[PDB]
């Protein structure tokens, strides 16, 4: 279980996603970044078969660069989830499907808004105040459902976010080597060095 | 179901659900998920109704021959192990069965015994049982403290089924609460959903997700 | 595994007096978890109401569909698409998917522009119509529906009294579904105003 | 599903029941399981219903441009070669089990048609879940040199065995009449034994019964002017 | 468990004024082959009771010398075994409705359906089904396997209900009988032409019919029938 | 392969008044797309004051009605014909079923009666014994369409008093016998209209002080 | 389904029964098996009905064309046209075909196509589920050179015995006589051949 | 396998080919498939060799045992011997059996048991995999009290079809005759049955 | 995977045991002791399927105190494995088998000597210096391959033993909750508190 998850608050979008890639009996690596940035203030964290992700998420990025340079103008989150699901809705009636379930987390800077898009690999689409993939939801949603504001700030979420992965280190079986915790805000993307 | 049970300061809290389903068909909303083995004792049931049913009212008619012939109440570690020992013999067979056999006692103290029917019995602190066990876990362990008061004990273990109850489809209805002290256990009320979640939002400002 | 019962949900229509009612319930789900409870089942195209049960990704992907064919409609035809006329196209569409269906249970509500009749009709997941007086029903929590329905409706029943059977038909209903609830939406439809409306219901 | 096909003097006539279902649940009460392929040539269609349909209509729309090629009204057995060649095409995963019947300046004539691509010629034939039961009362009553009148009863009666003793059949009797150089009749719900009863009850509820959260108007015009 | 070898088709009955008909093919068939033309599937038990039995014929001839030893055993002791104390339908079905869900719940059944026809003491008529299943029921017409299909609705347009009883004579059931025997005969592909009946009457007792065949019958028309669709000639 | 079970179809529904208490089901017995009877009796006088109902496959229900039956009888030999209560019935039917726990009667039971108190009793059973004292139990093919209704029309689910707007709830007014008939006759009616399964005949069986009286209605036939 | 062909001095006769199955369900009591690909080319069509049916239409149509380029085919020709569909769709048919034909040069002749879509000309062929049956009266009564009534006896007599033993055989016995005289259809009913 | 027993006047003669298969290595070819239970009661095997002989074993000592008792069995008393054992053990039984006897009150009696343990009494019986080719030709020239000769001669004749079309049939062709005269032991060899 | 581990040093045995109890997605327990003292100086740890484990361990447990009782006296390690090889030996071809492995760690007050059997579920048994069950011994075998020695200390063999658990907790992808150490010498069984 891949473990990524995804907040939104009153002006960012939080995406923490695990670092551990195990490969059958062993932990090959402890320290992988589960996500690529599609545009300056669009994030995708991406979890499912081997290969399939990073391939995917690649494939995508690449997409939304093209359109970028293209039209010289970013594409809104919305305008993206939307390009993505069309992508994985096509796929899962393909030869070979895509196996992979992304969350998109972007701030739409027309709106000046905060934007959090669950996808899973069959093209299900749906916008979140919290979001979650795989086994992680079943322990962080109703954790989420007691503890979230729309109000919140930045800080607070991320102290909320602690809260989520204590109870999945607490809880899941498998160790999955903490997580590289992402901020999406109208200033762009950076990372939290230290979690 | 969804079924839970911690030790604390001030004994224990049992909080379960109400429902019951066939598939996707909703059976039951009233069900009583947890057994008065006797007025010290207490069962949950989780999995097969039947089996839990039966081999629960089952074992208090045992803990009653135990306290007819040795002139003194049974244990909660004994009581756990006649029922622990008993779906051992029916290992392979087909039962379903995921209980929590809570108690007090002199010798014990306030005492919680998960038992399987894969045969797994395990002493502890806190357990919650059945398809919605993920979901009062992720409550319960973030704001679990040793040394909460029996009302807010009392209203966390409500709050942990009231969660589980909403994110999970098999887990529903209402939620009946117990308390557990030195003076045996105590009900604390049939809790409908319909109207516990509207009344816990509101109070606690909780439950964003929901439309209200 | 059942494609059409992985993310759950409800869809219900009925005809009263010179209206229409069509209603869904609001949940989305992967099996027993729960993870929306804003997701809306019913879209319309102009006057015309479709409400769509089963896989959210199909249900997702037949709106657009349909957005699509019925605003080439309008450019070409210069008028808006009727519910009978709306309702052939459902059926054109979904059959040409035979064998690779959409797992998806279409409900079309609505009132001809220039009759004025009250129109509701209902499909398989392959285009069958079934073109109803009383009411259609859609979802995993069908059977219910339709002991509901059946019991609860009568013809000729006003826009606000129409609107209290179709509720509670859909409330009680979904209530004895695993997957079904978590909110409910019911639309009104007379042939010039569409009221809207967001039902209270148990959270479990 | 019950539907039969029936020969008579200076015709045939097909009849069937009204019940749709999925699984043992029904889904129509007041399905219309005849179908025109041409004026004077209707089908009724038994199995899988957006088979029969779908079928029905793609024939019946090539028999019209036919027609309209050939300057002459159509022949049943070209519906009949048309819809077995397609279902044999696709080796029966086209689940239609069709009774074809009609007249044409040839005459009139009576065909079924098995999903996989087969054809059987009769003066009376039966299809469905409830063809068992309606053969049956076929082979109990029908004759050579049959009227009208008799036809019809014959038909129906046909039908009603399918409705009253299988499960998968009830509701109402259709019927149509083909008659040589006659339009055809169209006879929707020709019977009506299955009317529901007054309820004991009424549950028409008070208003304002129902707890509401929110309430919005819904813009379903166009943009607007000024 | 097994599976039915040499196997038995339809039993028929029906209920009159005065009592009760069945009716069944004289064939046992070995799948496709219609192997055996002279099985008697219809078994008297006194004066009173005929069992009309279907499925395999090998746990046929079991059940037939189970009720053979059950006459036996009845007589034993009992100075009232010709009058009082004889055999009625009701203790015989309910013996043979015990003995096949016995067998079901061991997983080795009696792979058969059986219809028990008779009259009691008091002049009722007595009309109960039982099958491998131990599944019973009863009703003014009872048939198993394609009877079910294609007699009880011929059957049921005389009597319908229960009170459409009285109403039918036993000319007017017997007629409906062998009508509904050569329906099968029409569309059964393991029915033969030959047939045994029995009437059990209140009044004039057991009457069984041996050889009866199947007469009337419609083909002229098939020479009329060319082709499979466009064949003119 | 031998398959032991087999579906009859049918469909049961107990309501329990104040004072009263009644346990119906449809007369129509079926297997696959054929009627077997339109009328074979499926609710049974138990004795003491019991009525009872095992709907699912009728060779189990048969089996289990007379086991019980049995029981009944016994309990009068054991313990100087003292009364069955409704109570000590239910705990009774749980160990018939429970006893074929790995081969199970395939049946959805349903009891009804009185209670000590004289207050109308109903008890549910699913197939291997689990069991529950309810107000209100439909069972069988057609459960599902009648069971939603009743939550509506007999509990008051879902409903609320106008003008308040869904802050106080409709009162809990008791059910006289008459009110109850008619819910269970409509239940029957809109069952039988949806549902291929259920038809024929209607037979009530209706529990009082004063006894067990019964109670039959036409259904529809196709 | 009991079919067999016949050569006798004057030509060729073709036999066959009249049921039609779906199970143990008689769907057709009054099917005709016998079935014209040319003036005087007919088959027996045994198996699949639905296979059977497409086969001949298709026969038909190219004997049909072959006739409008060619003048008239063989009966050789004929069943060469059913072998190469049997045999080269022979993984998705299930095809028993007996091809019987009257030249005027090469007189009555019979050729057998069983379900891998080889080809055997004979005398005489037997085929169907109730041909079984009869392998051992047919094999023992038929002669060379039978007059008509003869050979009429002959499959009205054998014919009879695969229906009697075969469930899915039986209704009328047709027949379809092949001569330089034309084309004769025959029938016989139970009440005629059953008591044989 | 080719089996068959035929009344006649003077009593009853069982016929039989003399072929055992393993798929289709022919195991022996000079088989002895006609077995005596008694003096004059014999038995015709089909089916499992193991089986038949194992059944046949069991059933001479049961009718041994009744001699030593209560004197000569009648031949459905042998035949009710062979169907208890046949039916109560028929999930791991693979016998066909027709058992054959003469009685001076009774005379000539036949018995036919197929798989699943049924008894059927008939005035002949054929059985084994190459019975279903001569179902037309025995019923066509079977006759009540025919003599000694033309019953040999329908055995005979009805097996050397049955021999000619069944790959699992053949070899020769041994008969056992049964009257009041005693026992007697026939043979025919290929060169002999197969010109007929 | 249940980790148990064992070493056998110059003067003890030290057996190490995983803490954590999962069943399906869930941590149920974080603190299990998977081991039972079968004498003063004999402690046996187990691992394998649900309930098994702990029955057959009592059972044991139970047959060498009635032992003990009966003749006043301590079987040696070596007779005690032999016993417990024997039942499962036994076990192997019942009904249904106990899906059992253990490790028997002991000191025999006769040789002065420490002893270490690791016994499987079907009853192979063998003598060692250092043993492990399941997925553990694939990467702790050739790591002690490498550090062993026969007159190592105590001490330096709960260090050579932290060595194995740390490559558990880097490689393993499950989260086993730690260990509980356990020592037997001359002067018994005890627990180490601290690890
Ligand atoms: C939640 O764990 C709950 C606890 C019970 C004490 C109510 N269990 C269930 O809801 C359970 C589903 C579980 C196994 C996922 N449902 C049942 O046990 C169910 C209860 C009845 C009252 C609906 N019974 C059931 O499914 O029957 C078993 C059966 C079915 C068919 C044939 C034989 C036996
Ligand atoms: C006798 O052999 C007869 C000859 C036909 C040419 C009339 N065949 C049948 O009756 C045949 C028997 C089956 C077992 C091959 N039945 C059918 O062909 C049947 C007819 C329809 C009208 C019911 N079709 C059928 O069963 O469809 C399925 C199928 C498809 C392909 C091959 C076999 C069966
Ligand atoms: C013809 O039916 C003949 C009659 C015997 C009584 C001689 N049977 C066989 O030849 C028989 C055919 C098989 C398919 C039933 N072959 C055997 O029985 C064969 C004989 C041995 C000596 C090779 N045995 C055999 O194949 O053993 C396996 C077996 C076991 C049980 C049932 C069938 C087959
Ligand atoms: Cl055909
Ligand atoms: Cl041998
Ligand atoms: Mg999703
Ligand atoms: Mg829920
Ligand atoms: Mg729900
Ligand atoms: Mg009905
Ligand atoms: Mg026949
Ligand atoms: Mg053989
Ligand atoms: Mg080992």
């Amino acid at each position: 279980m891949d473990i990524i998850l995804g907040i939104r608050v009153q002006d960012s979008v939080i995406l923490a996603s695990s670092k551990a890639v195990t490969r059958g009996i062993s932990v090959l690596k402890d320290s992988d970044d589960k996500t690529r940035q599609l545009s300056p203030h669009t994030l995708m964290s991406f979890a499912g078969e081997a290969g399939d992700t990073v391939q995917f998420a690649e494939y995508i990025q690449a997409n939304i660069q093209l359109y970028s340079i293209r039209e010289d103008y970013e594409l809104s989150p919305q305008a993206v989830s939307s390009f993505v699901r069309q992508e994985l809705a096509k796929s899962i009636r393909s030869r070979r499907p895509y196996q992979v379930n992304v969350l998109i987390g972007g701030y739409d800077k027309k709106k000046n808004k905060p934007e959090l898009y669950q996808i899973d690999y069959l093209g299900t689409k749906v916008e979140l105040p919290y979001g979650a993939h795989g086994y992680s939801g079943f322990y962080t949603f109703s954790l989420l459902d007691h503890h979230y504001r729309p109000d919140m700030t930045t800080e607070e979420g991320l102290d909320l976010l602690k809260l989520c992965v204590q109870e999945l280190e607490k809880r899941m079986p498998m160790d999955f080597k903490g997580v590289i915790v992402k901020i999406v805000d109208k200033d762009g993307i950076r990372q939290v060095d230290d979690f | 179901t969804t079924t839970l049970a911690f030790r604390f300061q001030g004994g224990i809290i049992v909080a379960v659900d109400s429902r019951a389903t066939a598939g996707n068909w909703v059976a039951s909303q009233t069900v009583k998920k947890v057994i008065e083995i006797n007025p010290f004792l207490l069962g949950t049931m989780a999995g097969g109704a039947a089996d839990c049913q039966f081999w629960e009212t089952w074992l208090g008619s045992q803990c009653r021959l135990h306290e007819l012939r040795e002139k003194e109440r049974i244990s909660v570690a004994a009581a756990s192990k006649i029922l622990s020992n008993l779906v051992y013999q029916y290992k392979g067979a087909g039962l379903s069965m995921g209980t929590m056999i809570c108690g007090y006692t002199r010798k014990e103290g306030p005492t919680i015994y998960y038992v399987d029917s894969d045969g797994t019995r395990l002493k502890g602190d806190i357990f919650c049982v059945g398809s919605g066990q993920t979901f009062a876990y992720g409550v319960l362990d973030s704001n679990y403290k040793w040394d909460l008061s029996v009302e807010d004990a009392l209203y966390l273990g409500k709050r942990s089924i009231l969660a589980a109850a909403h994110r999970n489809a098999y887990s529903g209805g209402s939620v009946n609460l117990y308390h557990v002290t030195e003076d045996g256990w105590i009900y604390h009320g049939n809790h409908d959903v319909g109207e516990l979640f509207w009344k816990v939002k509101e109070e606690e400002g909780s439950f964003n997700n929901v439309i209200g | 595994s059942d494609p059409s019962s992985i993310n759950g949900g409800i869809v219900v229509a009925m005809t009263g007096k010179d209206c229409v009612a069509i209603a869904c319930d609001l949940r989305l789900g992967s099996q027993s978890l729960g993870v929306s409870n804003k997701f809306e089942k019913i879209f319309h195209y102009g006057h015309v109401f479709l409400g769509i049960t089963g896989l959210a990704t199909d249900v997702t992907t037949l709106n657009e569909m349909f957005r699509y064919k019925t605003n080439l409609y309008k450019l070409k035809e210069e008028r808006a698409i009727e519910p009978e006329t709306f309702t052939q196209l459902v059926s054109s569409s979904l059959y040409e998917r035979r064998f690779g269906p959409y797992f998806v249970g279409p409900v079309v509500a609505g009132i001809n522009s220039k009759s004025g009749k009250p129109f509701i009709a209902g499909f398989d997941l392959i285009g069958c119509i079934d073109e109803a007086k009383d009411f259609i029903v859609s979802g995993t929590a069908s059977d219910q529906l339709f002991g509901m329905c059946e019991s609860l409706y009568e013809p000729n029943l006003e826009p606000e009294d129409l609107f209290e059977t179709i509720s509670q038909a859909l409330l009680n209903a979904a209530d004895r579904d695993a997957l079904s609830g978590w909110g409910a939406v019911v639309y009104i439809i007379k042939k010039d105003e569409v009221v809207k409306r967001y039902l209270k219901m148990r959270q479990d | 599903t019950t539907i039969v096909g029936v020969k008579f003097n200076n015709g045939v006539v097909i009849a069937a029941d009204t019940r749709s279902t999925q699984g043992p649940i029904v889904a129509d009460k007041n399905c219309a399981k005849l179908h025109r392929i041409s004026p004077k040539i209707w089908c009724a269609g038994a199995g899988t219903a957006a088979d029969t349909e779908a079928v029905t209509q793609l024939i019946g729309s090539n028999i019209e441009l036919h027609s309209l090629y050939t300057s002459r009204e159509p022949r049943v057995v070209s519906a009949l070669q048309m819809l077995k060649q397609h279902l044999f095409k696709y080796q029966g995963h086209i689940g239609a089990y069709l009774i074809v019947a009609g007249v044409d300046p040839t005459g009139s004539h009576l065909f079924s048609i098995h999903a996989h691509g087969s054809t059987d010629v009769g003066y009376y034939l039966s299809l469905g879940s409830g063809s068992l039961a309606a053969m049956a009362v076929l082979e109990s009553h029908w004759k050579q040199d049959l009227t009208k009148e008799e036809a019809i009863k014959l038909a129906s009666d046909a039908i009603q065995a399918g409705i009253w003793n299988d499960l998968g059949s009830g509701s109402n009797v259709d019927v149509c009449v083909m008659e040589i150089g006659k339009d055809a009749e169209y006879l929707r719900n020709y019977l009506t034994p299955n009317v529901r009863e007054e309820k004991q009850k009424s549950y028409k509820f008070p208003r304002g019964t129902t707890a509401v959260l929110k309430e919005s108007i819904v813009n379903i015009c166009d943009i607007q002017e000024e | 468990t097994q599976q039915p070898i040499v196997t038995g088709t339809s039993v028929i009955s029906m209920k009159y004024d005065n009592g009760v008909i069945i009716a069944a093919d004289n064939l046992g068939s070995y799948g496709s082959l219609l192997r055996f033309n002279g099985v008697e599937r219809l078994i008297p038990v006194g004066d009173n009771t005929v069992v009309g039995i279907s499925g395999d014929i090998s746990d046929m001839q079991h059940i037939e010398r189970l009720l053979k030893d059950l006459v036996t055993e009845n007589a034993y002791d009992n100075p009232l075994a010709d009058a009082e104390e004889a055999l009625e339908p009701s203790y015989i079905f309910e013996y043979l409705a015990t003995v096949m869900y016995q067998r079901r719940s061991k997983m080795n059944p009696l792979w058969n359906a059986i219809i028990v026809a008779g009259v009691q003491s008091n002049g009722d008529q007595f009309l109960r089904y039982v099958n491998l299943l131990g599944v019973t029921y009863s009703s003014p017409t009872l048939a198993t396997g394609f009877g079910a299909h294609m007699a009880n609705p011929l059957l049921r347009k005389v009597v319908d209900r229960e009170s459409d009883i009285p109403k039918t004579t036993v000319q007017v059931a017997e007629e409906a009988i062998v009508n509904a025997m050569r329906v099968l005969y029409y569309r059964d592909a393991r029915s033969s032409r030959n047939f045994s009946l029995a009437i059990i009457d209140k009044n004039t007792g057991l009457t069984f019919k041996k050889n009866l065949q199947v007469e009337n019958m419609k083909w002229d028309f098939a020479k009329d029938i060319k082709g499979y669709g466009t064949q003119k000639i | 392969q031998f398959n032991p079970y087999g579906d009859n179809g049918g469909t049961i529904l107990g309501i329990a008044g104040e004072d009263f208490a009644v346990l119906a089901g449809d007369t129509r017995n079926i297997t696959d797309y054929s009627i077997n009877s339109r009328y074979e009796p499926k609710v049974f006088d138990c004795g003491d004051n019991i009525v009872m109902s095992a709907n699912g496959f009728a060779a189990d229900g048969d089996a289990l009605v007379k086991r019980f039956k049995n029981s009944v009888k016994w309990y009068h030999f054991d313990h100087n014909d003292k009364k069955l209560s409704i109570n000590s019935a239910a705990r009774n039917i749980q160990h018939l079923l429970y006893g074929k726990r790995f081969f199970p009667y395939y049946v959805h039971t349903i009891i009804a009666g009185l209670d000590e108190d004289g207050k109308g009793a109903v008890y549910s059973f699913d197939p291997v014994g689990s069991y529950e004292r309810e107000q209100c139990r439909a069972g069988g093919a057609a459960a599902s369409l009648i069971m939603p209704f009743l939550d509506n029309q007999v509990n008051f689910k879902n409903q609320y008093e106008p003008g308040t707007n869904g802050k106080v709830k409709k009162p809990l007014k008791y059910l006289s016998v008459e009110e109850v008939i008619k819910l269970v006759r409509d239940s029957f009616t809109s069952a039988t209209e949806r549902h291929i399964q259920v038809g024929d005949g209607l037979e009530i069986l209706i529990v009082t002080k004063d006894g067990v009286r019964k109670e039959f209605y036409e259904l529809k036939r196709d | 389904t009991s079919i067999m062909a016949v050569t006798f001095k004057d030509g060729v006769i073709l036999g066959a029964d009249s049921r039609t199955t779906t199970g143990a369900y008689i769907a057709n009591r009054v099917t005709d098996k016998l079935t014209r690909v040319h003036d005087k080319i007919w088959c027996c069509r045994s198996g699949s009905a639905a296979d059977t049916q497409a086969i001949a239409d298709i026969v038909q149509y190219h004997l049909e064309l072959y006739t409008s380029q060619y003048g008239t085919p063989s009966t050789e020709t004929a069943a060469s046209v059913f072998k190469e569909l049997c045999y080269e769709n022979k993984d998705n048919l299930t095809a028993g075909i007996i091809v019987a034909g009257y030249d005027d040069k090469n007189k009555g002749e019979v050729y057998t196509i069983p379900l891998g879509g080889s080809v055997h000309k004979l005398p005489y062929a037997i085929a169907g589920s109730g041909s079984t049956f009869i392998y051992g009266y047919c094999d023992k009564n038929f002669r060379e050179n039978m007059s008509k009534e003869e050979t009429v006896d002959f499959i009205k007599h054998s014919l009879s015995q695969a229906i009697k033993w075969d469930g899915s055989s039986g209704g009328v016995i047709r027949m379809v006589v092949l001569t330089a005289a034309g084309v004769e259809r025959l029938i016989f009913y139970p009440d005629e051949y059953e008591q044989l």
